[PDB]
């Protein structure tokens, strides 16, 4: 994932 | 050496605050929603995904008093392809001197940290704004806490910390306030 995990 | 480099002569004598993207400042998803305040294109092996962005209240006058009263630096365990757009889209005063992601965390017992010692800032004049604990398992005393935020358009968490802010900023230690 490219957000926060 | 350190993440971040010497602080510019009028960030000198202020305390750097490291401020948290998602759930912080910010919420986002790769579900379709409406009302999203940014649409960003993030690219994974060669498709291109849409990520919603929904600002949390108060985010604008936030950012701008807390760029005038600390040397402001993101530091964020998501990627940069993901949080550069969102914060070159949110910051419109420029209140972040640097911006820090995934590769600068330190990736310890499964979870991704900020360790406040790598910024080669004395840790006295640190704060941090993160919404997980575990962001900062380094440096307990440095964290102002602050709610995980998604869509509660009622919030007031960040307007509300600004009197606090407001008042450390004048203090030499911030352990002095923090405990420590
Ligand atoms: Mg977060």
């Amino acid at each position: 994932s490219p957000t926060s995990p | 050496q350190y993440l971040l480099p010497e602080a510019k002569a009028q960030d000198s004598d202020k305390i750097c605050v490291v401020i948290n993207l998602d759930e912080t400042l910010v919420h986002s998803s790769f579900k379709p929603v409406n009302n999203a305040d940014f649409i960003i294109p993030v690219e994974i092996d060669g498709v291109v995904h849409q990520v919603y962005v929904l600002k949390r209240p108060h985010v604008d006058e936030f950012l701008q008093r807390m760029g005038e009263l600390f040397e402001c630096v993101l530091f964020t365990a998501s990627l940069a392809k993901y949080a550069d757009p969102v914060a070159d889209l949110l910051d419109k005063w420029g209140a972040f001197r640097a911006r820090l992601f995934r590769e600068s965390c330190v990736f310890h017992r499964g979870n991704y940290v900020k360790d406040l010692s790598r910024l080669g800032r004395d840790l006295r004049r640190v704060l941090i704004l993160d919404n997980s604990p575990a962001s900062y398992v380094f440096h307990p005393d440095n964290a102002v806490p602050v709610a995980s935020w998604f869509d509660n358009m009622s919030d007031t968490e960040l307007h509300d910390l600004l009197p606090f802010f407001e008042q450390l900023s004048r203090v030499d230690d911030v352990y002095s306030v923090l405990r420590q």
